[PDB]
């Protein structure tokens, strides 16, 4: 049996900060490994909360199905962590755009001052709060149903300019907006999306009334800067739930 | 998800509308009335 | 509108099959106790005056707010529409069980009422408590276990037309929901 | 930059597939053009010297108001910094001729010079003037040959739109 | 949305007319009675919360088929959103009446607002009562005449605006009719 | 229209709240400034008749290339048009002294201006240079108050600001 | 903390504007306002021993079920720690005095009350009773002036009805 | 975010002590120049369209490189986006100025800038220029010592708002350094 001391590298993670020396270097770089996994808490916390009102009495309702057909929830998370994946392949103009955008949206939801800290300290906790806050209140695309064609038309203009930013400023297409990642995969999303939509129209007479308000609400506090863009945000409420928080590419 | 304008294939959001209701009470009214 | 003999008819017309021997036996034990379901709705015809104006006055004394100014029962114009309202689906539920079939009683009746009366203000909790106490009624005048009025009948059983009628009220009260 | 083919193959990593018989046959195309608007290329490319500066004088023979103080080109400092814009237009057409799409101009002189030219008081009229200018001085069999006449005015044209 | 000031910009916007000196005549006379503008919204805010239930109470013993079962108000969900959509309405009212112009009211709450209330089957009848009983209430807090509660105020006359405010809620009465 | 009101209503619509003590301590700022900048709106609105008429021949004394064929004033009927834009823009800012913010101005002079005059040909510079020709002469006890004076060239500079 | 100031410049910040004049305008009206808001705050601060004082045993005379055993109030530092609250409501008045908004009573009286005072068996109503008692107590000539007592119970009644 | 009123609250609030009479000196000598501090906000926000296209030429005057192939400020994308920071910049002072505090300068502006800044490849001396510029035209502006604007004023002294916006402006610059 031989002898053998313990390495080096088994030590150095015993060690004591210093901050007069270079070792303070070292614990800059342990420190926000621990501060990414405290934004990955908070945002997990704040999805999680949200997330509760889909299911506000123990049974699961209509908002959250993923799987109308037999294999339709297997596909869905190799959507979804493709999604992740190409979401931090972006360069250092669109992160650092979109989470100085992010906190010009964040800061006017929030409602005490620690609230908006919060989500000034820390970029993922202010990205995940925008998406609770419009899955509670059904304001997405994904939920809006238009009433007549003319409201229809009125949230297709808007949708055309908010896929104009999923493209460069030459006409490239980003990888942002992109439906597939495999051979078949966008017919998976086709297929997935349009049963979605059927979903969306069976909501209760409610749900329907509800979310006509809160749509209108978001449309008038978050986009709409004149009396203008209020007048539409409350006569064509689906026009005002098309509008992206522009942190999104798509 | 997006409207039915551009890159969108077949017709969605069949739901009754207040319009398509408030004409069902009417054809009804007027039944009763015959 | 459709009749118990017509329901079959179109059931074989959408396979294309002539009606044979099995289809026959659901409708010749219907002429069976056909002198059973004459005997049967002659009883609800006889007492529908009474019908109306028992289950009304119930829904009343149920719930004092729809005789309560504001109410709608308020006015002798609404107690009459509603007495009226009451005489229409006793007069729809006694056709449907003459012929057997509940056709006509949701083509005529109940397809667009349940608009109507949201369009109206009409509250369907008491619609619902109307059209019950009109079902227990025609249980009981059904089976002859009325309190004060027996009928003459000839004797044997008579659940399944009871359970006819009792199924054609709840489709009644399903649609006005 | 958009091009011929940095189109289809974003067009095809947007929906997943493969290179089809349609991204191929785009190519294609960038090969039978390629003679045409390449030739253009180094006629623009050899001759840069003089297009500026008859682009330039023109420009304030349009506008003599420019020179006046408190304008735009009131020193001569800012009269050299004129010219250096038309020569980096032509530089961004020259490289628009090259790759074959409006990629270079949509980067890097379309995008902000409407933010850049209303802060800075440059009057985009003067702009078009001397790409004008470089525009209707075309002779078709005397400059270049035909098509890549045609593939060089497509270009300043598409400059022009855009400033205005 | 618009307040006092801007409702005449838009009137003289429709025939391109400066506003001279008679169209300022009608607002130097809104900024006179400011102070009385103020003293009266502050009047109201102030009993707020006690208003919602004077009147969703008083509504109720109108009505006590409400809190019948079946009733639209008979759960403490339905009785809950029937307690908020009283301070939506009060709230909006109040908007109105600091802004001097009932535009913030009829495209923010009244707009599209009896359509809602037709497809949920809320009775219509008790929504006028509820904003009758806060529209009462809100004359009484003004011109200082409540029976229990009298707050301090410099002396004058205010019955401008109750008449101002009694305007605005057979507006919103007129709306959900 | 952004004024003192629509600001503070909108804030406590955006939160759910009721009208707070700031929201009525918002409106007493709004009785106090309302004296000084309501004196010249009259002042304006009587005497628009030679403020358009001084501004117009200025901005064409600064300019006047705009009078060359081609140019964006070459004949009487676009003259007559760019007269009426000033009196557009005092009539904006006639309003914006009556409301007590830059509402109107951001409604119907500001939004989209950007891409008319780009469109159009119209030179942003010769717009505000009647702007400013307007700015400089306000005698401070002549044209009106003191007071005044401030909030008309506070109106006024914001209009520069915002269409340069 | 929602006051006169931080709610105008907010409105600016999500617009992306420059103070304008109705921002301006509205601290304005926080210069006549605080005259009278300010001079209840040094009268409650002076004399805030007396109120605490006299609204706790109003609390306890109300409610006289409080000292049961098994109850709220049942020992001697449990009443300790109740005038405690009082004198924190009182304090949290104070503050909302001097900044002018209900900016402190929302920060750390009102947010989250609604979930300690459910978990801890502590009666809302036994609060508002102090604070009630509180309210009809003002002698509007000789506590303090009477815009000084109408700045005071609009905010003792901001919190009762908060807190009901 | 705070202001000058809530800034000595939060240090009443770390001792439970009551705002009272020593606190209220430095607050009672905020509003009675109250008038200075508005009257100094309004000549900075009327030539803020100035400032930034004068600070930013500026420091391409003393820094040929930024506008070098290659350089930071070489694009027009690029020139945009640095005077659109001008103008962000020039915007959370002139809050912080009107607050009397600098709190929302510094969560809601600077916290984040400087990482941002190096994660961008921003060069960080040709920045801490932009801003001493603004600086002085600050205090020029506030001074009333433009060269060639003078705006006016009612006569007094003013050297404390200028000393206030001074030590806004390095608060900046060391934030972004
Ligand atoms: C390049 C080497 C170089 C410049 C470009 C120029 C820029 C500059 N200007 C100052 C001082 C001021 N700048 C001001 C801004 C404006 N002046 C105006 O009158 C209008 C309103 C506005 C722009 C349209 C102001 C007000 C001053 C203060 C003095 C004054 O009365 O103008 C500096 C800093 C100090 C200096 O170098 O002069 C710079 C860099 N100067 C250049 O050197
Ligand atoms: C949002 C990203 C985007 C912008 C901007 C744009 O212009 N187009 C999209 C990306 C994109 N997608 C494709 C091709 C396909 N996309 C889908 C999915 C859609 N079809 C559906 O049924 C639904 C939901 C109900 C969606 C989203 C499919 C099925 C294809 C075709 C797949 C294939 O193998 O051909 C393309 C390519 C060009 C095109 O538009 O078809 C792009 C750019
Ligand atoms: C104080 C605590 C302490 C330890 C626990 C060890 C563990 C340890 N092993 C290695 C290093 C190594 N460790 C392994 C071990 C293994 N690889 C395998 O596939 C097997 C699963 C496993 C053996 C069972 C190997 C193969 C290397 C060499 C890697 C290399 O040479 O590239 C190193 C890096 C230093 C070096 O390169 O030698 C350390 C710290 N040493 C310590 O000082
Ligand atoms: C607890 C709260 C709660 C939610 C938020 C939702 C969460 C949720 N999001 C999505 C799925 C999604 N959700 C969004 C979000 C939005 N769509 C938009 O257009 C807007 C920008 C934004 C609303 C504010 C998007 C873009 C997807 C598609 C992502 C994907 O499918 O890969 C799905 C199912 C489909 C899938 O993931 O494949 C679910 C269950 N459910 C919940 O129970
Ligand atoms: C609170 C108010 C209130 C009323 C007004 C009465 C009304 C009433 N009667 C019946 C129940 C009934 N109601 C009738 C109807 C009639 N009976 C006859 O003998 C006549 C022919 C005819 C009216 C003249 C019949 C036949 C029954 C079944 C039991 C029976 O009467 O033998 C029911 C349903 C079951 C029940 O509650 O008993 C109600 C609500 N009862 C009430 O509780
Ligand atoms: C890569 C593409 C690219 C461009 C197109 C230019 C665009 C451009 N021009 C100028 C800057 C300038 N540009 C001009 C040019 C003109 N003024 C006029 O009246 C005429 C219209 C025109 C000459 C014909 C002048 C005079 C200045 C100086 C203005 C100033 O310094 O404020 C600046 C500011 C920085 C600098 O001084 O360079 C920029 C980005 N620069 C670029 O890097
Ligand atoms: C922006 C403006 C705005 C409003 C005015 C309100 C009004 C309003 N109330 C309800 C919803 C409701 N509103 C009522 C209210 C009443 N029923 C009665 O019998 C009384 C007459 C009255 C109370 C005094 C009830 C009981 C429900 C619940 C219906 C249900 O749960 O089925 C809904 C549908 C959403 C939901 O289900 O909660 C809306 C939009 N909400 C808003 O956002
Ligand atoms: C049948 C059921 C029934 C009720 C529940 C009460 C409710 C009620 N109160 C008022 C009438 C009123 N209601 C209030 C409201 C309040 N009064 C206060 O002093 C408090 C501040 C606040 C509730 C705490 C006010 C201020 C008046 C006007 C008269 C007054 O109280 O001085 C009215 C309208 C006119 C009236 O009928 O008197 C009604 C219906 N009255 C009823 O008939
Ligand atoms: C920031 C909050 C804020 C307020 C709450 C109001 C507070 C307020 N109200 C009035 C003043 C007044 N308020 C009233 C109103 C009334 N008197 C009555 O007897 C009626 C019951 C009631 C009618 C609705 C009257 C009549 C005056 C005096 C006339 C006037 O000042 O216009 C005054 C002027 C007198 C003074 O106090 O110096 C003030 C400051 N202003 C504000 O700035
Ligand atoms: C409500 C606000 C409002 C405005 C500000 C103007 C803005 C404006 N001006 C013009 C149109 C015009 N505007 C001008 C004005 C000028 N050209 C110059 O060189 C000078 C800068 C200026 C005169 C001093 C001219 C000359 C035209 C005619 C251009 C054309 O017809 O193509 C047009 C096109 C339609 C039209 O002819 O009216 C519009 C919308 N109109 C408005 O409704
Ligand atoms: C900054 C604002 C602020 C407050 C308002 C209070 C609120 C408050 N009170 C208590 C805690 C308590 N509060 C009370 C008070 C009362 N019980 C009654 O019956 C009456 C209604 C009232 C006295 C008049 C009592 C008796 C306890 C002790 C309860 C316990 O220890 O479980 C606690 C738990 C921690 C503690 O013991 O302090 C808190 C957070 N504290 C604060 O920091
Ligand atoms: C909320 C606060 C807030 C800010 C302070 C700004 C600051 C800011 N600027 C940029 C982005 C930029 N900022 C600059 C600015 C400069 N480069 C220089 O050499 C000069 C020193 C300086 C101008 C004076 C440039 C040139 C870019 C573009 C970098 C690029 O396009 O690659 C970005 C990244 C997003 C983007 O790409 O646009 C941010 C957050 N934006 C904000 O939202
Ligand atoms: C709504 C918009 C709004 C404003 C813009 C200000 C406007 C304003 N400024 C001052 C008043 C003043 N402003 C200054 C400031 C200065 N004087 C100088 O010589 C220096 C250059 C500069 C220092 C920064 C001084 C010294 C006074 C007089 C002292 C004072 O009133 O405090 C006054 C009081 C005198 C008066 O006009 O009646 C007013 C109303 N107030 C407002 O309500
Ligand atoms: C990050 C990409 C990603 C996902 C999203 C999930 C998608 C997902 N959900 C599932 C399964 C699932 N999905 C939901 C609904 C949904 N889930 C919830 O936790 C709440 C609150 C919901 C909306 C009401 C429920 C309630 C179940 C549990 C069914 C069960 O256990 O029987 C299953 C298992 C399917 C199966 O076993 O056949 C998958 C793969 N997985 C992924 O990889």
């Amino acid at each position: 049996v031989t002898g053998a001391v313990s390495s080096v590298n088994m030590r150095r993670f015993q060690r004591v900060p210093k901050v007069s020396g270079f070792s303070a270097k070292v614990t800059k770089k342990n420190v926000n490994k621990a501060l990414d996994k405290a934004d990955m808490f908070f945002a997990k916390s704040v999805t999680m909360e949200g997330k509760a009102a889909a299911i506000p009495y123990g049974v699961y309702g209509i908002q959250c199905m993923e799987g109308s057909a037999k294999g339709m929830a297997h596909e869905k998370r190799a959507m979804a962590l493709s999604a992740a994946f190409r979401m931090n392949q972006r360069s250092a103009a669109e992160k650092t755009g979109a989470m100085y955008e992010n906190r010009r949206l964040a800061l006017i939801l929030a409602q005490n001052d620690h609230q908006e800290k919060q989500y000034i300290k820390y970029p993922k906790l202010a990205a995940a709060a925008l998406m609770a806050s419009t899955e509670v209140t059904r304001a997405c695309q994904r939920y809006a149903v238009p009433e007549s064609i003319e409201e229809e038309f009125l949230a297709a203009s808007v949708d055309k300019v908010n896929k104009m930013r999923g493209t460069t400023a030459s006409g490239v297409y980003k990888s942002s907006c992109v439906e597939g990642n495999a051979k078949g995969q966008a017919e998976q999303a086709r297929v997935a999306a349009l049963a979605v939509a059927f979903r969306s129209a069976q909501k209760s007479a409610s749900q329907f009334a509800a979310e006509r308000y809160a749509q209108s609400k978001y449309g008038r506090d978050l986009f709409s800067s004149t009396h203008f863009e209020e007048g539409y945000a409350n006569t064509y409420p689906a026009m005002a739930a098309a509008k992206r928080a522009s942190s999104y590419g798509y | 998800q997006t409207g039915l304008v551009n890159s969108k294939f077949s017709a969605r959001m069949a739901k009754k509308t207040a319009k398509q209701t408030k004409n069902k009470v009417d054809e009804y009214m007027a039944r009763s009335v015959q | 509108m459709l009749d118990a003999f017509s329901r079959v008819v179109v059931n074989s017309d959408a396979k294309a099959a002539y009606v044979g021997g099995s289809d026959l036996q659901a409708l010749k034990s219907f002429i069976a106790d056909g002198n059973k379901r004459l005997d049967a709705v002659n009883s609800i015809v006889s007492n529908a005056s009474c019908m109306v104006s028992d289950a009304v006055s119930g829904m009343i004394c149920e719930n004092p707010g729809l005789i309560s100014p504001g109410g709608n029962c308020y006015t002798n114009r609404r107690m009459a529409a509603c007495l009226r309202d009451g005489e229409i689906i006793l007069r729809y539920v006694s056709y449907a069980l003459l012929a057997g079939d509940a056709s006509v009683l949701e083509d005529r009746c109940l397809n667009g009422l349940k608009e109507t009366y949201i369009a109206l203000g009409v509250p369907t909790n008491s619609s619902i408590r109307a059209v019950s106490i009109m079902k227990a009624q025609a249980v009981a005048f059904i089976t002859n276990t009325a309190t004060e009025r027996k009928m003459s009948f000839a004797a044997g059983d008579c659940t399944s037309l009871a359970s006819e009628v009792a199924s054609y009220f709840d489709r009644v009260g399903a649609a006005i929901s | 930059m958009k091009s011929v083919i940095t189109t289809v193959v974003s067009a095809a990593d947007a929906a997943g597939r493969f290179p089809s018989n349609s991204d191929l046959e785009s190519i294609q195309g960038n090969i039978q053009r390629s003679a045409a608007r390449l030739e253009a290329a180094e006629k623009l490319a050899g001759n840069h010297e003089a297009v500026v500066k008859e682009a330039g004088d023109a420009c304030f023979a349009k506008y003599a108001y420019l020179k006046n103080p408190g304008e735009a080109g009131e020193n001569q400092e800012k009269i050299n910094k004129c010219y250096r814009d038309v020569d980096h237009y032509m530089r961004l057409v020259n490289y628009c001729l090259v790759v074959g799409g409006t990629g270079p101009l949509d980067e890097w002189g379309i995008a902000g010079a409407r933010e850049v030219y209303r802060t800075l008081n440059l009057p985009t009229s003067a702009y078009v003037a001397s790409i004008a200018y470089t525009r209707d001085r075309l002779c078709v069999p005397r400059d270049m040959s035909a098509q890549a006449g045609v593939e060089f005015s497509a270009y300043l044209d598409y400059l022009i739109n855009a400033l205005s």
